[PDB]
């Protein structure tokens, strides 16, 4: 309802610190400024002192320039709270440029700056720059004036981590490592004391809180009146800025602008520099009076306008004259305030008697801001009087006058070029505007391809659908009919073209875009991203050969013959094919763990082209190695073994023929076959969640080589799972196999129940069993034996398995004596284990 | 010395339009 | 424009390219 | 839109180029 | 004397079915061709359902070209006979090419090809092409031309066993199964009917022989006339391949030979299509006639170009004519191959009678392609004879006509307007060319603002100079000094500013070029060979990454904002970086050759850096291995085998900064491990003086192997290979002790030489015994040079009886302290003992057998 | 499947006459 | 037309003109 | 005779009057 503001306001007038520190006098206890205030050119400033919290706010802006010596600004501004923008530099509210000592911008108790923006530039030490989060300072409905440049940010500036507030919206946005910015909730964005103390809506940048409960806002919402914040002024009292005042006190109060003093002038309720739009400042420049005749015709001298903040200087020109031609090259980092800056400025202009020249412009949108033109007298046109419209180089300008907005031009024809975002059907409407009425500009005056190149040209919209989507291909569809000659019904869709032999037809482009966002195809001469199709009258296309379960953007536009200037285009729509066939498996390794384990581990490092919801391992028994008939064995045995251009003359022909004219697991279970003997798996095969990268078998049989699958298989889309009824699916992936052998079985297991005798000079004879289940078939037996007398070394005899039992046990002939026998079997897998000692005696007597 | 299709279309790329002059 | 395609390729282009039922 | 090909592939591309007849030599 | 040939004569000129099979119609009764034959394209040949025996000699080539449901050639020609070949085809006169369908050609009454070779391939289903002898069809002179390829040859060919019919070269000569293929002998050189019935000389191919006993030529060798051969035509008629015709009908018989035809010109007896060369064609073609002008011009019809494909139709084209203006509209950004299609329709023109004019182009670069024209006449010119030549919105033409190229117009102005590429100073290049002479264009003609508004305008020369290269770097130094602010008063400084702010930087270009000949840009979209630096201000660079002695070449130029029209680039030079550090050897491989001798083999496959001053050999003796404790021997003895966007970049930055500066500034102020180092020639003889325990040499550039000697018998030898360069002379000044680098890398090889021949063998063994009841004993003497430790010793001994086998004992290395001996006891009688010693190296030899007597009681 | 298995392998076809199999 | 940056800059300026802005 | 810009005219003026500048307002 109404609010008291915290203490009582000194205003004084614009202020300026000029070439030594001691000016800062000028500023004590100043509570708000009226104006602007700017600190510049102080050669050395450390000496400063007396730091100032009771100013809080400045109407106009703040801009720094050159000021050396000064460490962190918050040493000049405490408490600096919200600036109000009034009048404003150039676009811009806060200006802190051209400053080596500036290492810390330190101003924590701002909150709410109400116009136009900030620019930082050229301050080599002030770190920190890009660290605050502007735009919630800023006025939300335009917050593009920022401008953060040359701050020596290359890498001197990389002390980012601040208090961490601490990371907030990706940032540890902070005034410097001391402090860290004070966000506000949306809904009192900028008008908060704190995080979560939201002030009251009749205050403007937070208030002051105490025991009493005596809150007082740090600035009104709109304006003050004994120290009372309330929505606007009371009867009696004019506006100034951001309190009211006195007649008398409008009539002495000042504002600086243009380089020029105004003395302010009460009317209707506000303190006014300049009379509005047809009246004129009393002779005794106390009141305003309607101007004679309506309005008053104020003339200006012609010029050029290199920025908004000369074309302040226009204010309430009616007319320009002078043989120069008004010259338009505004330079703006694609601001914004240049549409208002400028209709402030020139709008009250009816007719320019000298010609026009728009040159070289940045960032702006169009010359409707003209807004009471009516006539271009070129009197004297420039370049040698054969022109009085020029417009040359223009980046961004995009539209001519405002609608159904004409001007007359007396002497001289147009000139645009180079204007890559103004078409031509744009410039044909200066036809009925030359004094001359021509049907057409002389080929010399406006360029065909140079004007709107860039810009999208005056150009209907197709709606485009999607038909069908699949694995590799695509089906698009206009839905926008297009027609030729008379449509006999128009307005039911659009796109005539008036001759058949003008349609070409409708051209599809497309490439990958996993993240939806890009750009149309320009006119670059190798801009080669979008895959562009060929001209299509039908107006359906099937994409072909599209990459399975990726993300695509495609658009189209119509294809016509140069002459017809009809065209339009789609949006850049997007889609996604469908899963497809997964990929193989990537690193399948297979290790013998024991006799009847083995470990497989594998890794995904491909694309899934889809959601693999299972794996699948499979294991099958490979038949055992086995012996080959020519082998060498007892007389080459073997340890181990477990290492398992001409087309021209076709150019020329073509050239003279043509003239122109004038392990099948299609699908799978768990299994587990048990052998026969209920012993080992024959063949082993789980199905697996996707959280496995290694499994390991058990009870498999020992030295046997087993092939691995390992395969991955997606999820069935709901028409892939009925559609495809009794064919392909595909939906696992393919895979190569991997072998892997078991080891040699246990440390014993080779040969038993052994043991010798003889007939009766009897010969000696050993038996033993065969194994049951060696590692492989036996290939040799070896028969060893030894003397029982010291230092002896053994004797040994090998037989290639042989019929040994036929006689129950191999028979030997030996000398007289007492040894021990020993015999051992040896397979294909390697040297088997000998068996324990046996003993037997040779005793002829005479 | 002559030029055709494949220096046309070989040697270099080219557009399908061209291909459509070659039909009857 | 040309396709070409073959097997379950060919399959997904005519699957794509007919959206109504195409005979055996 | 750019059919590089060569010998057998191009041919191939003109016959899916147009389905007619291809040329009127003196005819 | 002379004879008739085979029938009346009804010839048809050149023809070409495709399409369809009922083209086939052409062919109806046509019994010579007057020209080439080809049938191609034709998807089904199978409805054919008539053949054209009356068809017998070609005159020129036959292409039988992707003709599809054909299977047997000779449906179509029953009776084709000769293949005069008087024109050929890439040299060829018959081509028969990728027939998908073709089985047979059947060509039995075919019996000369009287030039050119034939060509036959692709055709997938096509057996007997090999069956014949091509050369005994072919003219009698060297015609090794014939090509067969890919003709199905792999095994189906089955059928090849043809009636056998004639066998030559292992195989029989045939067409095909039923089709046998009968050559003539020597004496007629094809014109026989069979091994013996050979005709006339006058006949060329074969003949027919009537039941009266007469003879007739199905073709004439040389010439006919009324249907009668003979050597030469009649004296008041023209020679037209095969037949002599009056003048009046030579006019009509026209040949093909290119997209265009050409008629035929009665001169001096024969029929010749085109003129020879200095002479014109008269306008009734009634005969030739030496050039007017000495020179002969082919004259065109203007006409706009809307695209390449329209240009070619302009090819050998010399004067332009008609009222019409040549219109240059090439909308299509066709890029690179623009210039080369342009040029080829176009470089031929000499004269432009009615001016021309260049519209709207988008990828034309250069008017150069004009590289023969001399005169724009222009007799008509432009739009109300106001212009001559109408040069009007182009995107990227750059360059009018090449150095000198004087045109010499004659009639009207000239138009320049919205070429933003063509700086202006171009254009004034035509100033002395007008007839006119002008000593200026005005506004209307051309654009003092519309020309050159994005062209480098003006360029100034940079000197640029490399201050140091180094092993991957190089820096450069843009010596010619630019004032960036406005002198503030000196003059000089050829190249300044009028605002610092203007001027970016230098910006540097480099590649990599082995030939130092690249160029600063080339005819295409966006070339990206050149990588390019930042934009520098300081004016040196510093390049990095760069690959050793390397060619290289680099340029700079100024990047000033938009605005700026005062720019300058240097001239592409070249420099080539330092030598660096070579490149490891290659496949360095060792091999044994015996207990003393090692073979090194290595190639230098990578490249090198700088040239390779020496080769560098060593090799270390690895201490030999010794047994480990902990093993054992004699249970487990050694066999032991041995181991081993273009986008112009947008200043809108720089243009916002500069003009937020002017406008802040007006408003502040007021009036009132083997380091090389060791890398020498060393030899050292072990103390023994048998064996290198460390050898070292130097080699020349090109010894790929070396081999050693005196080498330790079974030791593993650490090989080491090496490869450097010469030092250059900055270096040698440069390093004191800390750079060198001037040798490769190694890869240590390892290989162990060969157990020596005779191998460990013990000697001066002795039997021994004690008072001689004690046992016997045995004393010998370890090897002198054995392969590593002896481990074991072993004895073996047997009874002088025919019972006692062998037997041995075995001993570590042990024991042999105390005396070196070993003793056993033994019963009465005699024995026989030998021994050996084994070694970490294998076994042993044996040595030579003792014997002993025992006797206790 | 027909012979759309050839008249789209042996050799390329175009969107119409793929969409000529269509029922 | 008074701006230093109108007065020298674009039009050029003197010393003379220049010591004008700046003394005190 | 002068023809500084930007920074250049800056110091171009600092040099040519160092003795502080007259400012306005006052
Ligand atoms: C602050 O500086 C002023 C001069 O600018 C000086 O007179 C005063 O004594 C200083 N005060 C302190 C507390 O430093
Ligand atoms: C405010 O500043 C003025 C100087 O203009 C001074 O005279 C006065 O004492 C100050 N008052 C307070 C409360 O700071
Ligand atoms: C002119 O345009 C305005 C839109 O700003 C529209 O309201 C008005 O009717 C138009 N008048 C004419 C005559 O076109
Ligand atoms: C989609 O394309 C089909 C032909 O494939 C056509 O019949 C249909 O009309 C198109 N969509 C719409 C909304 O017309
Ligand atoms: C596009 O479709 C929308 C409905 O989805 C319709 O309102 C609009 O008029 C259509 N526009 C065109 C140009 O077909
Ligand atoms: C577009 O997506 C790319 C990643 O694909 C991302 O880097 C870029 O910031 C995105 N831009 C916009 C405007 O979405
Ligand atoms: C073998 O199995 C163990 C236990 O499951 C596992 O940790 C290991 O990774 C497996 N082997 C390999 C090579 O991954
Ligand atoms: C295993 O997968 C299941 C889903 O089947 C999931 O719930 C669980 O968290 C996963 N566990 C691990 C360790 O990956
Ligand atoms: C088949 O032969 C007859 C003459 O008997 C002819 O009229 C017809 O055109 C021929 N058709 C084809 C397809 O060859
Ligand atoms: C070369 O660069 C050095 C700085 O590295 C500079 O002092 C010298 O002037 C440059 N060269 C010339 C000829 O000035
Ligand atoms: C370049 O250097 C040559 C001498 O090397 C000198 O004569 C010439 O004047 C220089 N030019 C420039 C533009 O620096
Ligand atoms: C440079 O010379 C090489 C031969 O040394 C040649 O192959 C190459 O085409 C040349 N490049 C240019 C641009 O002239
Ligand atoms: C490479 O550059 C050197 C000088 O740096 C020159 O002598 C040599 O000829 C160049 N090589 C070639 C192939 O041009
Ligand atoms: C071994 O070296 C000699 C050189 O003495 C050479 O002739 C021979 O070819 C070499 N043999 C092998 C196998 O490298």
């Amino acid at each position: 309802p109404t609010m008291r503001l915290s203490q009582n306001v000194k205003p004084c007038k614009s202020m300026d610190i000029r070439n030594m520190v001691s000016h800062f006098n000028q500023l004590e206890n100043c509570t708000v400024i009226e104006g602007f205030l700017l600190i510049d050119l102080i050669n050395d400033a450390s000496p400063l002192n007396r730091s100032f919290p009771k100013l809080t706010e400045v109407t106009d802006y703040i801009i720094i320039y050159r000021v050396t010596g000064l460490h962190s600004l918050s040493k000049i501004f405490p408490n600096l709270s919200v600036i109000r923008g009034n009048k404003l530099f150039d676009g811009y509210a806060l200006v802190v440029y051209s400053n080596f000592d500036l290492m810390d911008l330190g101003l924590h108790k701002l909150r709410s700056i109400t116009r136009g923006g900030v620019r930082i530039e050229k301050n080599h030490k002030l770190c920190y720059d890009r660290t605050i989060d502007w735009l919630e300072i800023l006025a939300e409905n335009e917050t593009q004036l920022v401008v953060l440049t040359e701050n020596g940010k290359e890498k001197e500036c990389r002390l980012s981590k601040c208090p961490g507030c601490q990371l907030h919206n990706n940032r540890r946005l902070c005034w410097n490592s001391k402090l860290c910015q004070t966000k506000c909730p949306e809904k009192c964005r900028n008008n908060c004391i704190d995080e979560h103390t939201c002030c009251s809506q009749d205050c403007l940048g937070g208030c002051v809180i105490d025991k009493n409960g005596n809150e007082s806002c740090i600035s009104c919402r709109n304006v003050s009146f004994n120290n009372i914040c309330m929505d606007s002024c009371p009867k009696g009292y004019y506006q100034f800025d951001s309190r009211c005042v006195t007649a008398n006190e409008c009539i002495t109060l000042t504002k600086f602008e243009t380089n020029s003093v105004y003395s302010g002038i009460p009317y209707n309720g506000q303190c006014i520099t300049h009379c509005p739009t047809g009246y004129q400042k009393s002779e005794n420049k106390r009141m305003c009076e309607p101007c004679p005749g309506g309005k008053c015709d104020k003339e200006c001298s012609s010029g050029l306008i290199d920025s908004l903040e000369r074309a302040r200087e226009f204010h309430g020109c009616t007319i320009i004259t002078g043989t120069e031609p008004l010259t338009i090259s505004i330079k703006r980092e694609s601001g914004a305030h240049v549409m208002d800056e400028l209709k402030y400025g020139l709008a009250a202009v009816h007719k320019i008697q000298s010609s026009l020249m728009v040159h070289l412009t940045y960032g702006l949108k169009s010359l409707k801001f003209f807004q009471s033109l009516t006539e271009i007298s070129g009197d004297p046109p420039m370049d040698a009087d054969k022109y009085a419209l020029y417009v040359l180089d223009n980046r961004d300008l995009d539209e001519l006058w405002g609608p159904n907005q004409t001007v007359f031009i007396r002497k001289g024809g147009v000139f645009f070029h180079f204007n890559p975002k103004l078409c031509v059907s744009t410039i044909n409407q200066l036809l009925p505007m030359l004094a001359s009425k021509p049907k057409f500009f002389e080929k010399s005056d406006v360029g065909a391809d140079s004007n709107g190149n860039r810009g999208s040209c005056g150009t209907a919209v197709l709606n485009v659908t999607l038909q069908s989507v699949g694995a590799n291909s695509a089906m698009l569809n206009v839905t926008t009919k297009v027609e030729i000659g008379e449509p006999q019904k128009p307005s039911n869709a659009t796109i005539v073209f008036k001759d058949p032999r003008a349609f070409i037809g409708f051209v599809f482009y497309h490439m990958i875009d996993p993240y939806g966002n890009s750009t149309k195809s320009s006119d670059d001469p190798c801009d080669d991203r979008w895959k562009v199709s060929s001209p299509e009258k039908s107006g359906v296309m099937v994409l072909s050969n599209l990459i399975p379960y990726t993300n695509y953007s495609y658009y189209v536009r119509t294809m016509a013959i140069s002459s017809e200037l009809t065209n339009a285009e789609s949006d850049v729509k997007n889609f996604r094919t469908n899963p497809g066939r997964p990929s193989k498996v990537t690193e399948v390794v297979a290790t013998a763990i024991s006799d009847s384990k083995i470990n497989v581990t594998w890794s995904y490092l491909d694309k899934p082209y889809g959601v693999l919801t299972r794996y699948f391992i499979k294991a099958k028994l490979i038949n055992r190695p086995t012996r080959n008939n020519n082998r060498d064995y007892c007389t080459e045995p073997l340890v181990k073994a477990m290492e398992n251009a001409g087309m021209e003359f076709e150019n020329a022909l073509q050239n003279f023929i043509f003239v122109p004219n004038i392990d099948d697991e299609n699908t799978y279970k768990d299994e587990e076959d048990l052998s026969s003997n209920k012993q080992f798996y024959e063949v082993f095969a789980k199905e697996l969640p996707p959280n496995q990268t290694h499994f390991v078998f058990e009870k498999l049989r020992h030295f046997t080589r087993y092939a691995i699958f390992v395969v991955a298989c997606r999820e069935e889309i709901p028409s892939e799972k009925l559609r495809d009824t009794s064919f392909k699916k595909s939906l696992c992936s393919d895979y190569d196999t991997v072998f892997q052998t078991t080891k040699r079985k246990k440390f014993a297991d080779i040969v038993m129940d052994l043991k010798v005798d003889l007939e009766h000079e009897s010969p000696v004879r050993v038996r033993w069993t065969p194994p049951v289940d060696p590692n492989g078939e036996i290939v040799t037996y070896e028969v060893a034996y030894k003397l029982q007398k010291p230092d002896q070394v053994e004797e040994k005899k090998c037989i290639p398995a042989a019929d040994f039992n036929q006689t129950a046990g191999y028979l030997i002939k030996l000398n007289e004596g007492l040894y021990s026998f020993r015999v051992r079997a040896n397979s294909i897998a390697g040297y088997g284990d000998f068996t324990e000692v046996e003993h037997i005696k040779v005793e002829p007597p005479p | 010395d002559f030029r055709g299709v494949v220096d046309s279309c070989c040697r270099n790329s080219c557009s399908f339009s061209t291909l459509r002059a070659y039909c009857d | 424009n040309s396709l070409r395609a073959c097997g379950p390729a060919l399959m997904d282009m005519l699957r794509v390219a007919c959206p109504n039922g195409f005979n055996s």
